[PDB]
């Protein structure tokens, strides 16, 4: 339960599917990662509580609890959890994706997928969103936010 | 089953890599969550 970036393991061998957060006693992650699935913890389970296929997020435990926001200036650190690697941090400029609702920061950075759900961090160390659903043109991810 | 295991600390690190361009695209999100260039 403890606050930190954790990767999503799935069990022949061990396979990792992706990464998520642990604020305030949320685990948050893309919802293309579990697909709402339980999540052990331990000898504890973690059980879904909101989630949501367009935003492609979901939440353990409790509500979203992220709520930072990209200042559209500054870099960012992508903390990328690859498989078989330790944490890292990657600095960058966000570029932008442009949609007919608005503007929201994106990374140019393509890292194996099971990086999905790898937290996005502004210069303060709060989350500004998750990496993992995003477009080809290189892969570029969304900074995936949700609403607190 | 899925599991999870801790990887790390939230934190930003001065001494980190730094890469990757800012590119300005536009794009559609439809109901499945699924990005598309617009053009």
């Amino acid at each position: 339960t403890t606050d930190g970036v954790y990767r999503v393991m799935t069990r022949l061998g061990s396979t990792q599917v992706g990464v998520g957060v642990m604020q305030e006693g949320v685990f948050h992650t893309m919802w293309h990662v579990t697909k709402g699935a339980a999540l052990r913890s331990g000898e504890g389970r973690l059980d879904p509580y909101w989630g949501d296929v367009k935003q492609d997020l979901v939440s353990y435990c409790g509500p979203w609890k992220l709520d930072a926001a990209w200042d559209g200036l500054s870099e960012v650190q992508l903390l990328a959890v690859p498989p078989g690697e330790r944490a890292k941090n990657i600095q960058t400029l966000p570029g932008i994706f442009k949609t007919k609702d608005g503007d929201i920061g994106a990374v140019a950075l393509d890292y194996p997928a099971g990086t999905s759900g790898s937290p996005i961090l502004d210069k303060s160390g709060r989350v500004i969103g998750l990496y993992g659903n995003g477009v080809v043109i290189s892969y570029v991810s969304a900074i995936t936010q949700g609403k607190r | 089953d899925m599991y999870i295991e801790r990887a790390g600390d939230i934190t930003w690190e001065k001494d980190a890599e730094v890469t990757g361009n800012s590119p300005r695209l536009d794009v559609a999100l439809d109901e499945s969550g699924d990005f598309s260039l617009v053009e």
